[PDB]
């Protein structure tokens, strides 16, 4: 079978070191639309392949509501 | 001996009330740039380079 795949998977060379700067690109595009909603700011992110963090450090205390509002 | 005419009496009280008990929880603090961040003075605190 022959198979149309114009995605990125890995055992190429770049894929250790472009994949981390689609991240980069991507968790910064997605906390600039979540900060119509609330009010902070990112203290760290850190990539690694696909799977990372983001520290946000908010104004007031963090309560049970801005839990489940950020993650919806 | 019960007199029912002179053991009547009217409690006085408020209708409504709304009882809170932290009252830090309504404020919202924030921190200046801590590069800028004054002593007791005028001056800054660790500005010698």
């Amino acid at each position: 079978k022959k198979i149309q795949y114009g995605a990125v998977a890995s055992g190429e060379k770049q894929t250790k070191a472009a994949n981390s700067i689609a991240n980069l690109a991507l968790i910064k595009t997605v906390l600039s639309r979540i900060s119509n909603k609330y009010s902070f700011a990112t203290k760290i992110i850190r990539v690694d392949g696909d799977d990372n963090y983001a520290v946000l450090q908010f104004n007031t205390e963090v309560t049970k509501q801005m839990v489940q509002d950020v993650s919806n | 001996q019960f007199d029912f005419r002179a053991s009547m009496h009217m409690l006085t009280s408020n209708l409504t009330f709304t009882v809170y008990s932290d009252l830090l929880a309504f404020v919202s603090a924030d921190t200046v740039e801590p590069i800028n961040a004054v002593a007791f003075d005028n001056m800054r605190i660790m500005n010698e380079l």
